[PDB]
């Protein structure tokens, strides 16, 4: 199981770009942090 | 300072999501299929205001370099789905009215990551993205 959050939503985005070969649109992922304190 | 987070952000998406944006415009020109920028989102902003700048800002460099037509943001919530749904959907408010284009927010919690809650959420993106794409 996924301990954090953000391995959550990098398990969701790797299974959406990995499964939509033959979807209608491309899926392209990105991330973006804070870069802050 | 917000500032220079914002000027650390930009260097990051010109290393970063440009090369994957240049190629997803390739594969779309290939397959004739129009672009959908799928962002995740770190929990690590400190305010609301700055998330929303920051993700304005990811979303107009897709518009700019690939003319996306939609973005799919990905919100990481350390707490329950409830809180999290809430979240996206100011978030989502936000980047509608900010960006012009269809915008998807979705809250994730850590337990969303469980292989069978993955294909709930996918199945409910997917769902969304086809009545964007032709309904």
């Amino acid at each position: 199981k996924c301990n954090t959050a953000t391995c959550a939503t990098q398990r969701l985005a790797n299974f959406l770009v990995h499964s939509s070969n033959n979807f209608g649109a491309i899926l392209s992922s990105t991330n973006v942090g804070s870069n802050t304190y | 300072n917000e500032e220079e987070a914002l000027e650390k952000l930009k260097k990051y998406l010109k290393e970063n999501e440009k090369p994957k944006l240049e190629e997803a415009k390739k594969e779309a020109e290939e397959k004739g299929k129009p672009i959908v920028h799928l962002i995740t989102v770190e929990p690590d902003f400190p305010s609301k205001e700055l998330l929303i700048k920051a993700l304005t800002l990811a979303i107009k460099f897709a518009k700019e370099i690939a003319n996306i037509k939609a973005a799919v943001v990905l919100l990481a919530h350390e707490g329950s789905r409830e809180e999290a749904e809430k979240e996206a959907k100011e978030i989502q408010e936000a980047l509608t009215k900010e960006t012009g284009i269809e915008v998807i927010v979705v809250g994730v919690t850590p337990e969303d990551g469980d292989e069978e809650k993955i294909q709930e959420l996918a199945n409910e993106i997917k769902n969304k993205l086809s009545k964007i794409l032709h309904g």
